[PDB]
């Protein structure tokens, strides 16, 4: 194959109303 | 009031439901928030009494008062924060729902609060009540947490602490409720910027959970895991079971949504980094190809195109499936667009990338008559001559584009043909002066090129012209293995 089979790859690095209510009534 | 307050025998517990109904009444509600010691009434209460119906009504109460801001004010300077706090303990389901609204309430909108919560052991609490099964709840809870997280790195260590990680992966999992899902696609995104939180996440199966969701009809929750995922997507080069993932990923490939079809590009790139199975689950659901069309229909876009090359540049290299690989990108005509991010307008990155794809193309014979009947040759050395100046006399240093063009030479000097044309260029005398360079990187690059050039005797003569023996020789000695090996073999080319 390739010479370089033991090369790495290079990693690139990045960078409630409705609810509340309505549990206060199965609450009630 | 009077009376009320004051008890401590079987008498209070009787004038613990008497208040709960006055809390109900609006100038009544308003009535209480103006006193010193109705609130720290119910509070000392609420926290040491042990009548299942005396706590539902005390805390229900102050869930109440937690609605205006003299209201909440009144409760947090009531000490009321360690106490609503303690009752995130209690089993009665009716009392963590008042509790974990109230509090809701109280970091949203109260000054000083998020220190109170966090303080008071809020947090490790919080993270304890991720394993309740109430949807309703959990979304609420994911929420206090979010608040306590956001912009403070102590509390997402001590949310690391917990075993928060494996707790909202969990419900990722498991739960379909959107307002939950996405409440919680939030908190891990939140933590998902920490050096230590990032593979906790991972490990607990962050990745894989994320991708469940994908396809899902929200927008406003595909975001958060597309983004989350890629914030991830370097820490996640270790995992399995991701094949449901990748072919995802693959198939986001074709979002008329541009800032979707980024997102699938920058996390594929990662997760086909160095990852042996990765690679494959991408090449079998068809990814060359959806590569390759992505690239087509990016142009000049090159935050598309930038990310696109490098998994390409991953997928061509290093598996079992490679070489189908190198040929998929030739049948999809991939190649001469490949070449034509080698021009302007593309910046060095980009072309840094191109030339790494291009070195691996061209390791597929088949490539060798395409490659060459697109220039590639002529135009690498361009590149490659402009670069050996802009050293010898940014965005990337130029000694990564002059062992770049040079192992893509290296490579491409296998067929006979293309070793013609290289020859051609009056790149020997250019070759043998890299041997000369302070980078063995690059003198490894250098004497490959020349082993493969030295395999023609007009070669091999045209080679030792240029007195290639004088530092071929005084390499052969080389603290790089790579860079010996290959003196070795020019030396023992022109000697025969």
């Amino acid at each position: 194959g390739d010479p370089e089979l033991c090369a790495t790859d290079e990693m690139i690095p990045f960078k409630l109303a409705d609810i509340k209510s309505s549990l206060v009534n199965e609450s009630e | 009031t009077k009376l009320l307050n004051d008890e401590d025998q079987v008498v209070v517990n009787k004038a613990a439901v008497m208040v709960h109904q006055l809390s109900k009444k609006e100038a009544s509600r308003h009535a209480i928030m103006r006193s010193p010691q109705m609130v720290s009434a119910i509070v000392r209460t609420m926290q040491n009494t042990n009548d299942v119906e005396t706590a539902r009504c005390t805390a229900g109460t102050l869930h109440n008062l937690s609605h205006h801001r003299e209201g909440l004010l009144a409760i947090f300077k009531s000490g009321g924060i360690p106490a609503l706090v303690k009752m995130l303990g209690s089993p009665v389901d009716s009392v963590l729902f008042y509790a974990i609204t109230t509090l809701h309430n109280l970091l949203l909108h109260q000054e000083g609060a998020k220190m109170a919560v966090r303080l008071a052991g809020g947090l490790q609490k919080m993270v304890a009540l991720l394993n309740k099964t109430n949807v309703k709840f959990l979304a609420i809870t994911t929420d206090c947490l979010q608040i306590l997280a956001y912009g403070n790195q102590e509390s997402k260590l001590i949310i690391l602490a917990s075993g928060g990680p494996q707790a909202l992966v969990n419900i990722m999992r498991t739960y379909t409720y959107e307002k939950l899902l996405w409440t919680t696609s939030r908190v891990l995104k939140v933590l998902s910027v920490c050096s230590s939180n990032k593979p906790a996440i991972v490990e607990a199966g962050g990745m894989q959970a994320l991708g469940l969701h994908l396809t899902d009809p929200s927008q406003r929750l595909v975001q958060n895991c597309l983004w989350t995922l890629r914030n991830l997507s370097d820490a996640a080069t270790k995992q399995e079971g991701m094949e449901g993932l990748l072919g995802t990923l693959v198939q986001l490939l074709g979002s008329d949504d541009i800032n979707v079809v980024t997102c699938a590009a920058g996390i594929l790139s990662n997760l086909t980094c160095n990852n042996y199975k990765n690679k494959m689950m991408v090449c079998q659901v068809g990814g060359i190809e959806a590569l390759v069309r992505t690239v087509l229909r990016a142009g000049d876009r090159e935050d598309i195109t930038e990310p696109a090359i490098c998994a390409l540049r991953h997928l061509t290299s290093r598996h079992q499936e490679a070489e189908m690989a190198q040929n998929a990108v030739r049948l999809h005509y991939g190649l001469p667009v490949v070449v034509k991010l080698l021009h302007p307008p593309s910046h060095w990155p980009l072309i840094k990338a191109t030339v790494g794809l291009i070195r691996n193309l061209a390791l597929c014979p088949a490539n060798h008559a395409p490659l060459r009947e697109q220039g590639a040759i002529p135009r690498l050395v361009q590149l490659l001559v402009r670069a050996h100046q802009d050293t010898q006399r940014e965005g990337v240093r130029m000694e990564e584009i002059v062992e770049g063009c040079t192992g893509a030479l290296h490579i491409l000097a296998r067929d006979v043909h293309n070793r013609i044309v290289i020859r051609g260029l009056n790149t020997i005398p250019l070759f043998v002066q890299l041997l000369y360079s302070p980078i063995e990187n690059i003198q490894r690059v250098a004497a490959g090129v020349l082993c493969e050039l030295a395999q023609d005797k007009e070669a091999a003569e045209a080679i030792e012209a240029e007195g290639a023996t004088a530092p071929l020789t005084e390499l052969l000695h080389s603290r790089n293995e790579g860079v010996a090996t290959y003196a070795a073999a020019v030396l023992f080319r022109m000697s025969e």
